[PDB]
RNA sequence: GGCUAAAUACCGGCACGAGACCGAUAGUCAACAAGUACCGUAAGGGAAAGUUGAAAAGAACUUUGAAGAGAGAGUUCAAGAGGGCGUGAAACCGUUAAGAGGUAAACGGGUGGGGUCCGCGCAGUCCGCCCGGAGGAUUCAACCCGGCGGCGCGGUCCGGC
RNA sequence: AGCCUUGAAGCCUAGGGCGCGGGCCCGGGUGGAGCCGCCGCAGGUGCAGAUCUUGGUGGUAGUAGCAAAUAUUCAAACGAGAACUUUGAAGGCCGAAGUGGAGAAGGGUUCCAUGUGAACAGCAGUUGAACAUGGGUCAGUCGGUCCUGAGAGAUGGGCGAG
RNA sequence: CCCAUAUCCGCAGCAGGUCUCCAAGGUGAACAGCCUCUGGCAUGUUGGAACAAUGUAGGUAAGGGAAGUCGGCAAGCCGG
RNA sequence: UUGGAUUGUUCACCCACUAAUAGGGAACGUGAGCUGGGUUUAGACCGUCGUGAGACAGGUUAGUUUUACCCUACUGAUGAU
RNA sequence: GCCGGAAAGGGGGCCGCCCUCUCGCCCGUCACGCACCGCACGUUCGUGGGGAACCUGGCGCUAAACCAUUCGUAGACGACC
C-alpha cells in the first residue's frame, strides 16, 4: 500500500504492514525506536531479549513514571521498560518482513531494518464505573505499524 | 519496478519449489520417527493443520 | 314558530402544480428499518445515521502466520476509490529532511547567516530619423479610366421630406 | 458569441506577485463536474470569546488505579498458544441462621448440546449468563379457573353546561 | 432455568437492597463463637518480585498512670 | 524562656520548678496539616420581647470538615555537561 | 649535548663540530620583472580550530565500562558495597 517512506531501491527492500494492532501505542513507539536502525539479526535476539528481560527498552518521549531500570544505561537512559505484547507484535512483523525478503530472493541475513514507523489507529471503546453514578470512558489505544528492511553490505 | 514485475513468474515458481521442498523434509521425518506413538501424534497434528487450511480456504471462497 | 343555495373560511384528508426557500449540525424530530433505537412505573421525552464505481468488474492465484493481518498478482482511467469505500481541511500524532537550543514560549523594528525554489539570469535594451556600405522588386511622382466617401455660403441648382 | 473532462468546485503549497487594508491574482499538487467577471436585485450574508451549541482531538498519562470477606501448589491432557480451561492428587474455605438443596415477585430463553474466538466478560482465556447454529417446559389429582375479605364497580335513582 | 457476593432492582457480573421451606457431629445454656461430615466453591474485574516512607486494619510495650485533650475520644480493665 | 488546676478561649488567674519563666511578626503564620470545644444553617429547652409568625454580640444540648496523579518549592534518588 | 622554568612549569642561553656564502645592513652605480590601460573586500596572523576520508612510510601499542550473575556493610526502583 502507498507507505510514508519509499525505498531508495525496490528489489533489495522487502516492506511489511500493521493495521488495528491491539497493542499499545507509546509501547510500540518506544520499542520501534529501539529497533529503528537495527540489523534483522540484531532485532530478532533483542526482542527476545525483551521479552526474557535481559534487555530493556528506554523509554524517551512517554516516559512519566516509568520507573528506572539498570539495563537503560546502555543507551545512555535512565528509564525503560520491558513491553512483551510489543516486542511480540513486531517480532511477528519482523517474521512477516522476513518472510517477504525470500519471496523476493533477498539475503535475510543482511537486512537492516531501515524505516519503521508507529501510527494511532481508532480508539476501541469501553466503559468503566465511578462513584456516584458515573460512567467514564474506558478506550482503548491501538496503533498503526510500517517497516522496510533493506540489504546493506 | 518494472523488472520485478517481469520476474514475478520465477520468483512464485521458485517459492512454491521451496514449499514442496519443506513438505517433502515433513513426510521424510514424519516417515523416519521411529516411536508409532510419536508418529501418529505428529501425523496426526499434521493432518488437523491442513484440515484447519482447508476450512479457512473455503471460508475465504466463501 | 320553521326552512333556504351563491359570494365566505380551511396549518386535517385524497390527488396535484409551483418557488429569487434549505441543501444532511441546514430543511420537518424524521432525505436512512423515525415517532424507530433508547429512557421513564406512568403521563410523556425521543435521537444519531445520505455518497465505492460507469459497471462489482467487490482482489482469482502464490506466500508467511493459528488467525486478524501483510507481501506479491489482478480488476479499474483511478484502489492516490478496497464493502461506514466521492473530495478528505483543522486541532492531535508518527516518521523523514533542514536548522536551533540554560533566563517558558511567542511577538514588533532592524539587519546578517543558511536554505527553498523563481528569473527558464549569465555577455545584455530597443524604437524613429538620417548618412554611408553591399543586394532584391515588376515600384514612386505625375497623368487616364471606374467605384466609394467627406464638404458645399452650388452667395440663393433641382425634386423631396 | 464568458471559462471547463486538453480537467470545474474544493482543499494543500519553503513557488511568483498586487493592494494601507478588507482581500485578490498567478504557478505546482491533489481532485473529478460543474464555475465565474461586469451592470443592477435580494438577504437566514463575514466570529475569538457568550460557565455559547454540536462534533473531533490533546497535556494530564502509560499516570491514578485493576487492595472488603485467610489460599494456593504439583503432574497430565486438549491446544499455535495455559498463573486463569479440564482430569487427578494435595492443601484450604463455607461449616446446616451455609458459599448447600428447593420456591414466591421479578427476568424471559438467561435452560441443554455442538461449534467460534471478531466484539464483550476493566489481565488472559482452549472458558462464559458472549456469538452462531439447533433442541427443550407434556397433568381430571400441582396451581390458576371457583368463593368471598378489605375494597373496586353498573343498572334504578339523583346530580351535572358537559 | 436463576431466585442472588453473575440470570431481579440499583446505568454494571455494583461489598447495597429483595418474600419463604429443610436444617447433621463435637464443645457449650445455646439456631452463640470455633473445628468437622453431606453438599458447594477457588478468594470475589488479574498475576510476579520486593518489604521504604506515609497510610489502613490488628498487636505488644520498661517506670509513671489522664500529667494528654474542650472532654478518659480511642484503647484498656471487668466478663461464664 | 518550662510542667500543670479552671475556661472553647485569645486574655486572665493560681500552684510548682527555674537562670529566666520578655514582648512580638510572618494573609490577626499555619483546616487538600489535624482537631472542631466556640462562633455560625436546619431539631429542641428556658428567660425577656411580640396578639402572632418570629427576634435576642442572652444562656443550653445535638449537629457530614471533600480532591493532589498537575507546576513550582522542599526532601531524598538516577543522570546530564 | 649541558643548563635554568612549578602559581596555571621556558620550542630560551650556552657547548662544540665536518656545512656554507660574503650576498643579508647604509649610501650609491646598473637595468629589468604583465606597465593588466583611474577604481571594492588588497597586504598578515596562517603549515589557524574542527571534520571527514584518502596516499607515503618509521616506531609502537592489543584494553576497559555497562548489562546478566552474585553479595547485603546497601536498598521504593535506580544507586551503592
Ligand atoms: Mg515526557
Ligand atoms: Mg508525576
Ligand atoms: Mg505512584
Ligand atoms: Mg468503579
Ligand atoms: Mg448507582
Ligand atoms: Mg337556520
Ligand atoms: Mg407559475
Ligand atoms: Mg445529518
Ligand atoms: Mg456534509
Ligand atoms: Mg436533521
Ligand atoms: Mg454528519
Ligand atoms: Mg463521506
Ligand atoms: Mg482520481
Ligand atoms: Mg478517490
Ligand atoms: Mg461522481
Ligand atoms: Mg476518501
Ligand atoms: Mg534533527
Ligand atoms: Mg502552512
Ligand atoms: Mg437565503
Ligand atoms: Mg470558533
Ligand atoms: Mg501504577
Ligand atoms: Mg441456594
Ligand atoms: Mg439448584
Ligand atoms: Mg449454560
Ligand atoms: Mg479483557
Ligand atoms: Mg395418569
Ligand atoms: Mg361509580
Ligand atoms: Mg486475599
Ligand atoms: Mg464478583
Ligand atoms: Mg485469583
Ligand atoms: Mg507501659
Ligand atoms: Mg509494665
Ligand atoms: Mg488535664
Ligand atoms: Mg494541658
Ligand atoms: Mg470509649
Ligand atoms: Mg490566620
Ligand atoms: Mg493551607
Ligand atoms: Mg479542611
Ligand atoms: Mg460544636
Ligand atoms: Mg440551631
Amino acid at each position: 500500500v502507498r507507505y510514508s517512506l519509499d525505498p531508495e531501491n525496490p528489489t533489495k527492500s522487502c516492506k511489511s504492514r500493521g493495521s488495528n494492532l491491539r497493542v499499545h501505542f507509546k509501547n510500540t513507539r518506544e520499542t520501534a525506536q529501539a529497533i529503528k536502525g537495527m540489523h534483522i539479526r540484531k532485532a530478532t535476539k533483542y526482542l527476545k531479549d525483551v521479552t526474557l528481560k535481559k534487555q530493556c527498552v528506554p523509554f524517551r518521549r512517554y516516559n512519566g513514571g516509568v520507573g528506572r531500570c539498570a539495563q537503560a544505561k546502555q543507551w545512555g537512559w535512565t528509564q525503560g521498560r520491558w513491553p512483551k505484547k510489543s516486542a511480540e507484535f513486531l517480532l511477528h512483523m519482523l517474521k512477516n518482513a522476513e518472510s517477504n525478503a525470500e519471496l523476493k530472493g533477498l539475503d535475510v541475513d543482511s537486512l537492516v531494518i531501515e524505516h519503521i514507523q508507529v501510527n494511532k489507529a481508532p480508539k476501541m471503546r469501553r466503559r468503566t464505573y465511578r462513584a456516584h453514578g458515573r460512567i467514564n470512558p474506558y478506550m482503548s489505544s491501538p496503533c498503526h505499524i510500517e517497516m522496510i528492511l533493506t540489504e546493506k553490505e | 519496478e518494472n523488472f520485478l514485475k517481469l520476474t514475478h513468474v520465477q520468483r512464485q515458481e521458485a517459492a512454491q519449489s521451496r514449499r514442496e521442498e519443506k513438505k517433502r523434509a515433513e513426510k521424510e521425518r514424519i516417515m523416519n520417527e521411529e516411536d508409532p506413538e510419536k508418529q501418529r501424534r505428529l501425523e496426526e497434528a499434521a493432518l488437523r493443520r491442513e484440515q484447519k487450511k482447508l476450512e479457512k480456504k473455503q471460508m475465504k471462497m466463501k
